[PDB]
RNA sequence: AGCUCUUGCAUUGCUGAAUUUUUUUUUUUUUUUUUUUUUUAAAAAAAAAAAAAAUUUUUUUUUUUCAAGUCAUCAUGGGGCUUAUAGAGUGGGCUACAGGCGUAUUACAUUGGACACCCACAAGUUGCCAAAACUGUCCGAAUAUACGGAUUGGAGUAAAAAAAAA
């Protein structure tokens, strides 16, 4: 029971498309059944390849160097996004997922990424007792990006929690 | 069923996409798609006696509440002659008072045209018609414009 | 110009690490100590450096030596951001619109 | 006499409690220390916390 | 600013305490204190008595002797250093 | 000062009606 | 007055315009951001081919 | 050897850069026409080198037509200083082959610059290229 | 080696000005027919016909001249400087104030001021937030008005919410 959200950020839209794809190619191939011969796939419909559009800003600067208060140009930064969904049952093709995503380098091009799932959780035994159903799946945990060597394949992955 | 393209981009110094369609849904109730301004709005139109005239949510007299505003909003209604029988549900969104009233009269219209065809303007024959109606169908996309990437310099 | 003498500033800023004064800032902007915060306030910012409060840095640009008209956009200075933007040498920044 | 209703402030941290009607979730963030798995064995300490009401 | 620490003279202290080695302010009122006291700073405020004390503040070009008396009492010493552009 | 120090609409040219947010 | 037990759950308190001396705790520290606004080689690059010097011994002749 | 200098300059980046390590990637120009500041590079370490102009505008035309219709469409090459013996106003001079359409946004195009620094003071030198498309 | 020292009439770079308008008329795809190069084949060439059309929120982009400006952006030719034209430290000054000039804002009210309103709808949900006004109420005496808000003194202060017991 895991969930995967991959987030991608870029400057170009020829990488961040690249980039959409071949990680497209890697989650169906992750999931892929290659043979028949042992028939719990996660094709539900909450699967998607949801586009976005952008953070509009204008960055203007004076053109001359010196007195030249007419001379004004303007400039601009660009961030294109998408998002890509799937889920998940058994944790082993998840990490082949995770180290598929550490293997294949892109260039340019961010890569955070989103994975809430399941986890168990002791209790000391008095809370339990005291117990005796709603979502209450409250972890989101946060990690650092920069600073230390990083550009930037960051993984953040809350994650949630379950004892009934 | 057989729609076809109906937009326009009439302005100058600025154009325009209202790539939305007018359409009747299976409910008998037809849907459609209006904006002028880049604030925008949808409408909803149901023949009945019930709420009557609806934009978000309220009823109009005191979302609006210029009078004349109110009958930018019911001109396109009232040049019909058609104005009681329909339940006018409708959604708004964006900019200022009165561009969201000839917005939602521009999608009123729309709705209307494809209740009535003869009424207003349409893509039903190659995008084009006539009636006292389809004057305001096409949008009027200008927007302002920029403001000037140069000096006052006065 | 002289980029490097303001980070040496910055340097007796994080040497003498604001830590130490921020926290004798702490005892100055709390006002449960009833008094001596103005013998606290009267050293501590004289023993300190007073080189190094986060007001004497004043931002210089890093290619050149601009000290006026910098930018934390993207840690350059306008004239070269021109310079780098039509080069191209630069993330992505292109002529507006 | 005007305040936005997303605060989003800053200049300190904490648990961050919060509720999402759209899903019927709470949710509950991380702050405190540099690494995750600390903040994992402080925010179950919470929720032990938590479930002592 | 008198909210969380009103007084900052530090430098100016330490020439006080030097001036205080019989009487801060005449405890031996006042009788005018003939030391001169020269400060190198004039963002310091003035405390409640200091009164009778020869002051020298610096202009940027040399040191202004001004004496202090009961008016002067809630001021910062710079107000009485000026750059003397009277025409 | 369009009524800069005393009223509901000069505040908002002195930025004052619109509370500063708390931020550092 | 039910967020009393949501405070003295969660430990909380208001955070800005008090005076009690927290905010210059609880603030974060500029420390890593002011030191790494600059980027300085030291004009001799201990790998080679040191270009800071090359323009001088380009500009000798 | 070979793969002593593979690792020397592999480390030598990696040491470099702080955190990562950096592979090297050396793909190298089977002109000076294929792009524009090699070639301004090119004519500023000729004008430094005590190069006529004309000597070198005639050995860029015999490459110019060396390689005509292939990837070079269109050629101008403009400096500015004092080139010459006597030449002590400010004065520029150039030459151009071909049509080129700077004010086309379909050309697949590129600028050129370098820089020259010659016994009497300082140079400018710009190159502008145009392409046919078979790239 | 270092200049914030000079020289913009020694310069590179970059810009100013109005030269304010021109940036669509041009190709490409397909068809038919035919011919140029190479020991089973592609381009090429030529006659004609039809369609596709020309980048971005719509401005940027293409443009001729002034020894126009800038050595204090860096650079750099020449000249100058090196007990000082080099660096620090502390405090000024870079914001001074007969006059005069340029650029803006705010008004001189009633189409308005004030106060409330719902706290009206935005640009602006991508990896929620206004004002003018609309509606209500107070004001119209050359009052310099309850318009206007410049100068000057003075001071840095209120609470509201609700819980448990007698």
């Amino acid at each position: 029971a895991y969930s995967v959200e991959i987030a991608v950020q870029g400057f170009e839209k020829r990488y961040v498309d690249m980039a959409c794809n071949t990680l497209g190619d890697i989650i169906i191939l992750a999931f892929a059944p290659k043979s028949y011969a042992a028939l719990n796939l996660a094709f539900g419909p909450e699967r998607r390849d949801v586009r976005l559009p952008w953070r509009r800003t204008r960055i203007t600067l004076i053109r001359g160097p010196h007195i030249d208060k007419t001379g004004m140009e303007q400039f601009e930064r660009r961030e294109y996004k998408s998002v890509l969904t799937a889920a998940t049952n058994c944790p082993q093709e998840l990490a082949r997922l995770l180290e598929a995503v550490k293997l294949y380098q892109f260039t340019g091009v961010q890569i955070k990424m989103q994975l809430a799932s399941a986890q168990r959780v002791d209790l000391p035994a008095d809370v339990s007792a005291l117990l005796r159903x709603x979502x209450x799946x409250x972890x989101x945990x946060x990690x650092x990006x920069x600073x230390x060597x990083x550009x930037x394949x960051x993984x953040x992955x809350x994650x949630x929690x379950x004892x009934x | 069923s057989g729609e076809a393209g109906s937009g326009l981009a009439f302005p100058a110094t600025s154009t325009s996409p209202e790539p939305a369609g007018p359409h009747i849904d299976l409910t008998g109730v037809t849907h459609a798609r209006g904006k002028r301004k880049a604030s925008a709005a949808s409408v909803q139109l149901v023949p009945a006696g019930g709420a009557g005239i609806t934009v978000n949510g309220v009823p109009l007299s005191s979302y609006f509440r210029d009078p004349a505003c109110r009958e930018k909003v019911l001109a396109p209604l009232a040049l019909a002659g058609a104005e009681t029988a329909y339940d006018v549900a409708a959604r708004v969104k964006g900019g200022g008072m009165m561009g969201q009233a000839q917005a939602i009269a521009t999608a009123l219209a729309r709705a209307l045209c494809v209740q009535q065809p003869s009424l207003g303007a349409t893509a039903g024959d190659g995008g084009n018609g006539e009636g006292p109606l389809a004057a305001m169908t096409r949008w009027d996309g200008r927007v302002v414009e920029r403001q000037k990437p140069g000096q006052a310099g006065s | 110009r002289g980029n490097v003498k303001d980070h040496m500033r910055r340097m007796l800023v994080e040497q003498h690490e604001v830590d130490r004064s921020v926290f004798k800032a702490v005892t100055t902007d709390k006002s449960v100590p009833l008094e001596h915060r103005l013998q606290v306030q009267r050293l501590f910012e004289t023993e300190v450096p007073r080189d190094s409060a986060a007001n004497r840095v004043v931002n210089r640009c890093v290619l050149t030596g601009r000290a006026r008209g910098v930018h934390r956009f993207a840690r350059l200075s306008r004239i070269m951001i021109r310079q780098l933007a039509h080069s191209g040498f630069l993330p992505g920044v292109s002529k507006a619109s | 006499a005007a305040r936005a209703a997303a605060n989003a402030a800053a200049y300190p941290v904490d648990v961050e409690h919060s509720f999402c009607r759209r899903t019927r979730t709470a949710a509950l963030s991380t702050a405190r220390y540099g690494s995750r798995e600390a903040n994992r064995k402080l925010l179950l300490e919470h929720y032990n916390e938590l479930l002592r009401a | 600013s008198t909210w969380k620490g009103p007084y900052v003279a530090v430098s100016l202290l330490q020439e006080v305490v030097a001036l205080a080695r019989k009487h801060p302010n005449w405890w031996n009122i006042g009788q005018k204190a003939p030391e001169v006291i020269n400060t190198y700073s004039r963002a310091s405020v003035i405390l409640p008595d200091f009164i009778a004390c020869r002051f020298g503040v610096h202009n940027g070009k040399s040191f202004v002797g001004m004496e202090v008396q009961e008016a002067m009492v809630g001021h910062r010493l710079g107000e009485f250093a000026p750059t003397k552009a009277t025409v | 000062g369009k009524g800069d120090n005393r009223t509901r609409r000069g505040k908002i040219f002195r930025g004052t009606y619109r509370e500063q947010l708390p931020s550092h | 007055v039910m967020h009393r037990l949501r405070n003295t759950l969660f430990g909380r308190a208001v955070r800005p315009r008090e005076t009690t001396g927290r905010r210059a705790l609880a603030r974060p520290l500029q420390g890593k951001a002011l030191t790494d606004w600059y980027w300085m080689p030291p004009n001799e690059s201990p790998g080679f081919h040191s270009e800071e010097d090359e323009y001088e011994l380009r500009r000798a002749l | 050897r070979r793969r002593e200098v593979a690792a020397l300059v592999d480390a030598a980046l990696t040491g470099a850069a702080g955190g990562q390590q950096v592979h090297f990637q050396p793909f190298v120009f089977n002109d000076i026409f294929q792009s524009a500041p090699a070639a301004a590079t090119y004519v500023a370490e000729a004008l430094e080198s005590g190069s006529a102009w004309g000597r070198i505008e005639r050995f860029f035309l015999a490459a110019a037509e060396a390689d005509a219709g292939k990837l070079v469409a269109a050629v101008r090459v403009e400096v500015a200083g004092r080139i010459g013996r006597k030449a002590d106003m400010a004065a520029t001079k150039s030459w151009a082959w071909g049509d080129l359409r700077l004010a086309s946004l379909t050309s697949k195009l590129d600028y050129g610059t370098a820089a020259a620094n010659t016994r009497m003071g300082v140079l400018g030198i710009k190159v502008w290229i145009r392409y046919q498309p078979a790239a």
